[PDB]
């Protein structure tokens, strides 16, 4: 199947599962990233290098005021990323549990987060002109198609000048594979990019993790505004 | 997060 549509037969149930999902895994980061904690720093090396472009390089080159993790967990990526390079950061997670535990986990530095935001994506709204760049990792899965869509187009708004939406995600090889355990889909290249274009999002760059294990799904990065 | 190809 091509689509949320066909592939999520009960919506509500789709979205009441991950939440049960997530509410009793551990807040570490083995939890955030399902037994992978050993590949945490390649992944926020290639992630560091993938966004220092456009921080880095102008003209209209990437503000460094302010940055918003979606999905954020605990913080795994707002302590390695996005605190060392943006003045402050906001985070929104639909898990208490590890908004909490990110208060612990962030130490020292985790005092220039500036909201713990608890909330669904599918049912967030960030400020108007408010972030530099919006981090959306490992958790794009966890919307339907259309409540994607329209996330990345209310993120669209709350980019300051220059601001980019960054996507880091597994791919499927085709079709859109559900994932019974913590409920979530996984999209292929084609659907990603189309939902991506479709909803009036401009695809600035576009790149596959490498160096990752053999045996799990490829993983890419977006940049899009 | 990362997932074993199913
Ligand atoms: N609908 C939803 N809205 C917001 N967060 C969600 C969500 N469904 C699942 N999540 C969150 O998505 C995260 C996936 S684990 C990924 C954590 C983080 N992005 C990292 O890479 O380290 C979990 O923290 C879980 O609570």
């Amino acid at each position: 199947r091509g689509s949320t549509s066909e592939v999520i037969e009960d919506e509500k149930q789709f979205y009441s599962k991950a939440k049960t999902y997530w509410k009793q895994i551990p807040p570490t980061v083995d939890g955030m990233l399902g037994g992978y904690g050993h590949i945490s720093s390649i992944d926020i090396n290639s992630s560091r290098k993938f966004l220092q472009r456009f921080l880095r390089e102008g003209p209209n080159k990437t503000g460094t005021s302010c940055a918003l993790d979606c999905g954020a967990g605990i913080g795994r990526i707002t302590k390695r990323l996005l605190l060392p390079l943006f003045r402050e950061v906001d985070m929104v997670d639909i898990t208490e549990d590890f908004l909490v535990q990110a208060k612990t986990y962030l130490g020292e530095e985790g005092k220039r987060v500036r909201n713990y935001f608890c909330c669904g994506l599918q049912d967030f709204t960030p400020e108007p002109d408010s972030y530099d760049v919006i981090w959306i990792q490992w958790v794009i899965g966890h919307l339907t198609d259309q409540h994607l869509a329209e996330f990345l187009r209310r993120c669209k708004g709350s980019l300051r000048p220059n601001g980019i939406i960054v996507i880091k995600d597994n791919m499927a090889q085709e079709g859109v594979i559900l994932d019974d355990v913590d409920s979530s889909v996984c999209r292929d290249l084609d659907v990603v990019r189309r939902i991506i274009c479709s909803a009036g999002l401009s695809l600035l760059a576009e790149e596959r993790q490498e160096n990752l294990p053999d045996e799990i799904y490829h993983v890419y990065s977006f940049a899009l505004r | 997060g990362p997932k074993r190809i199913a």
